[PDB]
DNA sequence: GCCATCAATATCCACCTGCAGATTCTACCAAAAGTGTATTTGGAAACTGCTCCATCAAAAGGCATGTTCAGCTGAATTCAGCTGAACATGCCTTTTGATGGAGCAGTTTCCAAATACACTTTTGGTAGAATCTGCAGGTGGATATTGATGG
DNA sequence: CCATCAATATCCACCTGCAGATTCTACCAAAAGTGTATTTGGAAACTGCTCCATCAAAAGGCATGTTCAGCTGAATTCAGCTGAACATGCCTTTTGATGGAGCAGTTTCCAAATACACTTTTGGTAGAATCTGCAGGTGGATATTGATGGC
């Protein structure tokens, strides 16, 4: 059975998905969730497609950047997989923590 | 409206991944998935917060993409091609 | 004495309100120079900054009046829960005992 | 000879060389070439260092310690001169001067001279000629040919353009038995007074008979009622005090005269012209001064001047007296007595006048502005200038004393008295000569006399109190103009001496009585 | 007859506040209860600032607020550190604060 | 019968930008040179971006500036990275940019 | 309806200036909107704050190009002063 | 007889303290005005100095200075370090978006 | 003139040299850091030479706008405000 | 390897005392600040036209979810070259105080330059239909890329 | 390890259907611009007052060299974490249609904001004189930590 060697399919789709731009977190979990939350922020309320559309390539944005900051914290270790005090030490640097 | 609830979850594990992928990342912990989609979850109530806020100061009921690029403005993540 | 060589340079300042309100919640404690031009300088950058949330609010609504309305979101905006609800409570205060004075 | 000298000279310039490290760059002589300064020798024409002052001492080449000290007062001056105020060699200079005034009076006092100090007037201020009114500015570019303004001329190049920084010394005498040099002001010699010449003390000691009595004292100036009550007035508060150090006060009026006061031409087309007032007041003016005994002789330190009109006078001005310009000197001996000696001068004239019949006084209290000499001309750098609430207190002061011995009735400001008194034109305002009210009435006709009255309401006080003949002392300018033109300055007590000495003799030889 | 201030019960001024709206181009047309409303609000968050600062000046046997009580009452208050937290503050230094992994043993 | 606009030789409108400027609330009284300078900058900028945008899509064989190109333009340019540093492009994307390490360490 | 302005015609014709033959999608334009509003309001505030700080009461050329200084960095902050330079030379000239 | 000698990191613990409860500037005056005298002049020649301005942009440096040296150490102890390294600079500047 | 124009005339220090590397140690000191790299401090000196840059020109930038060439503290504090730093005590 | 403890040290505090800095009191006044009156107006309510916001049907393929094996990556352990920490030594650079004038601000004039507004003309959105067009998407095969197969 | 080879993802040219980009016809109200009228921000000249650069001494520090305990990275080994692959199936994603809650246009009009005009108070500023919080200076003194030493 032909198998690739760890890593060099997740590589193929890191280019795979830095070429491409389109949506890469699927929508309606998204629009639930923001539904949700929302409701608990304040109920009987309504949403444009616009505004879920703003939120949603906001938030894609967002992510793909801690990503890269992700990246560079990890490898900063002398690593190359990412555990979440890469990115705590990220956002205490951004100011989002501390 | 139905109260619904437990949709964290839908961001899922190859999403979460995809996007790091984007991002430039070769190999991902167990745990990354989870705490990303907490740290999405809390800017999630922030700029809706903000955005709702904004609606609410208009006597509006339904949140518009503008009251968004507003609160993206205003949060120092600036959103083009929606207005503003 | 036309010209007078003494001063015409009236600068602005909060100093004897925030004095003031230093002797309300503390009578007995003092304050310094460097510590009131601290004081003079959090309290205008805050008003600037509540100003232009107030403007901005007033001005993306098409609405050409700053009211009352407009500085509760923008305070909304600003502050988070408890500093919100507090400074939302003792405004809403003040503005009944002007308008019922 | 030399061996004296260099036993008196020592120690003021070892004391000098002391000094560390101010007196470092002096040790030698400037080498412009070693200093990279090859401009020395362009600005500095005589340069003279410390070692040159100890290998001329050593050698004996001084015959008398005056070169001694022109010497290194030139040498101090050419070190000031090359070298900017904020360069170590300007302050050093400076401290090393500071140590020469220290130290150069004891050791020169005992090789029989005077004192050590190279004494230079102020700067001798000139007029003009062509307008015949201004003056020539100190400190500026002027113009002069064998004096003019800058502007003077300009409304051909043989003028001589320069600045007015220059110095005037010191007059020298020569004793005509030992022939040593000394300060005229310093040994208080004149030659009216001694026509056969200066000589030394230690000279008169040698023959027996003592300096001969100067005739030229204030106590021998003709006396008045007037001048009589205030010195007996002073002598009796002296004696009651009975200080040691306080000296016999002399005050004598020197000139007395009758003049007129001319209403200004908008007040004569506004007021005389309609017949209401007449085209002049007629007055009474007087000078008097006050020397004290110190050190004995006679020094000046009081002076002012008073405008009186009398019953015959129309009114407003009908029966008042008016305080024009006083001026003072702060050497009385003792200080603390000083203040309280000038109210019992005042206070006397202002009792004398209601003996005579006087109702009403005028005071002007302005304090001089900075440079502009009242009587007295050079007042000392170090007196104080008080501060115009500080004379306002003073006069108020003085006025509560009067009052508490029963002598004046009432005092107070112009716009309270105005208001008092319901005033409601501005010719019933006193005119006085060279007052400030008929100046600024003669603006506002040019161009609110109650707001002008009410600003200056502190400057000004009203007191309710119920023929020598000297062209010199008629008037504060000839007196000022002759004490400028002879070097008659009053900044210091021996200088103070002297121009009370020339002042007394100018007034028992020239005047016209 | 009474200050806007006093019939707000306000020590800041409120006709200056005014003012300053009227001179800060932020609208052309101000409303009436606004400045009033930045007065209390300034008021309110001077109150507990200077409160958390004259705290601080106790704690440090101090009865005058310097700079460094001010940068002690702002940050160890979680949101009013994050009021300042993008700003500087002069003269106050620094917060004791020492890593685990620095400590001795 | 010229309007403010060509007259400055300038392709955006002076007039609305001059009353977006007097409805912006910036301050009692505006210039009129102002409103020139403004639009000078905008289409100096746009016509940067544009040309950069063109350049990008030629590089993807590509006759459409679509918002890929812009976030191409817009990163590649240093300078006008720095312009839009805080601001996200709305379906632009990430520059291709993969760490020497993440390569294989054959 | 209300009328809902936009730069999409000049836009265009710049794009037309600078490539004759290149197109624009919508989503393209309305980034392209998006970037010269946000830039035109940061500019014009950075002007309006420049105005207040020193008691000036209008918006002329001087202090917008200072905004445009502080804000535009290096090339294309000399770029921008030339052109409004020339530009405003050019409207005074008329 | 063996002079005594405290351990690397006790009087680096002490100097922590001593300059986290202090609040003194640490920049060194003189240096300071020179070197914003050169840079300003290097933008505009002929440029003149008030002291408040200065005090201002050495406490506005102090104070980024000092913030950026707790992100570099923190960068440095993610590493299972305690030593700043260049590194760990060239990663807070990069996080914190200015370079 | 002559005299005292040679008072420390030692000019041989480049301009980011005269941070005063102690200077540096105190700060990282107050920045909680217990070991310092050797190499780093001078890095720190192009960082904050960077900083400067980054803020005074602004500021400078603000001075020829008031027709004047002090700087002054008003400058100052709007240019770190400008820059996302704002400073607290200069604004009188 | 633990730890109980002579000994030098910076520092907390018990105290203090003089001074730069903070606090108290009297007085003037232009600058705001409060009140009165006629004017203008932005937005409240009242009703309604209308666009998209929310909601239910259906199906089938794109990934979502679960499971397995192991490649190799993260984690733990030793240790040795060595870079920095602590410290004594020398001296020099910095800090504080005093002093000219280069410009920061206050006063006055007046003109090129800015609003207010009534028209008139050009012009930028833009309902609506028609033609043009760049690339979304599927096909097929030559082309690199990866991994471990014979030896 | 260097060489070939098989399984596999990639590039890419090509061709077809179409939502979207581009071209006109007509419309049309919102601006744009010209020409008076009115007002004012500020250019420009002259000048008093700050304070900033320059320069001095007194002093609180900074710059080098030495010794070495401890820091960091290279080398090594290994448990198990997640990447690659695959099977099953979840739910997606669009295309479609629909009732109506809700966004927004239009009309009316009034309490609220504004522009003066006048009277009232009042925070700034300057100078005098009193009060004091605390920055250090001096006497212990105290964990405290490195070191000597005992178990």
């Amino acid at each position: 059975p032909h198998r690739y060697r760890p890593g060099t399919v997740a590589l193929r789709e890191i280019r795979r998905y830095q070429k491409s731009t389109e949506l890469l977190i699927r929508k309606l979990p998204f629009q639930r969730l923001v539904r949700e939350i929302a409701q608990d922020f304040k109920t009987d309320l309504r949403f444009q497609s616009s505004a879920v559309m703003a939120l949603q390539e906001a938030c894609e944005a967002y992510l793909v950047g801690l990503f890269e900051d992700t990246n560079l914290c990890a490898i900063h270790a002398k690593r190359v997989t990412i555990m979440p005090k890469d990115i705590q030490l990220a956002r205490r640097i951004r100011g989002e923590r501390a | 409206r139905k109260v619904l609830r437990d949709n964290i979850q839908g961001i899922t594990k190859p999403a979460i991944r995809r996007l790091a992928r984007r991002g430039g990342v070769k190999r991902i912990s167990g745990l990354i998935y989870e705490e990303t989609r907490g740290v999405l979850k809390v800017f999630l109530e922030n700029v809706i917060r903000d955005a709702v806020t904004y609606t609410e100061h208009a006597k509006r009921k339904t949140v518009t993409a503008m009251d968004v690029v507003y609160a993206l403005k205003r949060q120092g993540r600036t959103l083009y091609g929606f207005g503003g | 004495k036309d010209g007078k060589k003494r001063k015409r340079s009236r600068k602005e300042s909060y100093s004897i309100y925030v004095y003031k309100v230093l002797k309300q919640v503390h009578p007995d404690t003092g304050i310094s120079s460097k510590a009131m031009g601290i004081m003079n300088s959090f309290v205008n950058d805050i008003f600037e900054r509540i100003a232009g949330e107030a403007s901005r609010l007033a001005h993306y609504n098409k609405r050409s009046t700053i009211t009352s309305r407009e500085i509760q979101t923008a305070v909304r905006l600003l502050l988070p829960g408890e500093l919100a609800k507090h400074a939302v409570s003792e405004g809403t205060k003040a503005v009944t005992k002007y308008t019922s004075a | 000879k030399p061996e004296e000298l260099r036993q008196a000279l020592m120690p003021t310039l070892e004391a000098l060389y002391r000094q560390d490290p101010e007196s470092l760059p002096f040790r030698q002589p400037v080498d412009p070439q070693l200093l990279g300064i090859p401009d020395y020798f362009d600005i500095v024409k005589n340069p003279m260092d410390l070692s040159t002052i100890k290998r001329k001492l050593d050698t004996g080449q001084y015959q008398e310690p005056w070169q001694y000290v022109d010497d290194v007062w030139l040498m101090f001056n050419n070190a000031w001169l090359y070298n900017r105020k904020t360069s170590r060699v300007y302050k050093f200079c400076s401290k090393l001067a500071e140590v020469f005034e220290q130290e150069i009076d004891p050791v020169m006092q005992s090789l029989g001279y005077c004192c050590g100090r190279k004494y230079e007037f102020s700067p001798q201020t000139l007029c003009c000629y062509g307008k015949q009114l201004c003056t020539i500015p100190r400190d500026a570019a002027y113009y002069s040919y064998q004096h003019f303004c800058e502007k003077c001329f300009t409304e051909k190049d043989q003028f001589e353009k320069k600045k007015n920084d220059t110095l005037d010394p010191e007059p020298f005498v020569d004793c005509k038995e030992c022939g040593r040099k000394m300060h005229q002001i310093c040994v208080l010699h004149y030659d009216i007074i001694w026509p056969s010449g200066f000589v030394c003390d230690n000279c008169l000691k040698k023959t027996g008979r003592p300096r001969k009595e100067n005739k030229f004292s204030a106590k021998r100036l003709q006396t008045t009622r007037l001048g009589n009550h205030l010195e007996d007035r002073v002598n009796k508060f002296l004696r009651r005090q009975n200080h040691p150090e306080a000296g016999e006060v002399f005050v004598r009026v020197v000139a007395s005269s009758d003049k007129t006061v001319e209403v200004k031409p908008g007040m004569k087309s506004r007021f005389v012209d309609s017949g209401e007032m007449s085209e002049s007041f007629p007055y009474r003016t007087k000078a008097l001064f006050a020397f004290e005994e110190i050190d004995g002789v006679d020094v000046c330190f009081f002076g002012m001047h008073v405008q009186e009109y009398g019953s015959d006078c129309p009114p407003p001005n009908t029966r008042r007296v008016y305080i024009s310009y006083l001026d003072s000197i702060h050497f009385f001996r003792p200080r603390c007595l000083r203040t309280a000696v000038y109210h019992e001068i005042l206070i006397g004239y202002l009792e004398y006048v209601k003996k005579l019949g006087y109702v009403t006084g005028h005071i002007w209290a302005c304090p001089p502005s900075e440079g502009d000499d009242y009587i007295f001309h050079c007042h000392p750098p170090d007196q104080k200038i008080p501060k115009p609430k500080r004379l306002q207190e003073w006069y108020k002061k003085m006025l509560d004393k009067a009052f508490a011995e029963r002598i004046i009735h009432d005092y107070k400001d112009i716009f309270k008295q105005a208001t008092e008194d319901r005033l409601t034109s501005a010719k019933e305002l006193p005119y006085f000569e060279g007052d400030f009210w008929p100046n600024v009435l003669e603006e506002s006709i040019k161009e609110k006399l109650y707001a002008t009255m009410e600003k200056h309401k502190e400057v000004f006080f009203v007191i309710h109190l119920h023929l020598l003949s000297c062209d010199l002392m008629d008037g504060r300018d000839a007196f000022l103009t002759l004490a400028r033109d002879k070097h008659w300055e009053f900044s210091s007590l021996r200088r103070s001496k002297w121009s009370t000495l020339c002042m007394l003799v100018e007034l028992h030889t020239q005047g016209q009585d | 007859a009474k200050t806007r201030s006093s019939r707000a019960g306000l020590q800041f001024p409120v006709g200056r506040v005014h003012r300053l709206l009227r001179k800060g181009n932020y609208s052309e047309r101000v409303g009436a209860g606004a400045p009033v409303y930045l007065a209390a609000v300034l008021e309110y968050l001077t109150a507990e600032i200077l409160e958390l600062a004259g705290n601080a000046a106790r704690d440090n046997k101090k009865t005058r607020i310097i700079p460094r009580h001010l940068q002690l009452a702002i940050r160890n208050d979680e949101e009013l550190n994050k009021l300042l937290g993008r700003v500087t503050i002069a003269q106050g230094g620094v917060l004791p604060n020492i890593q685990a992994v620095l400590l001795p043993k």
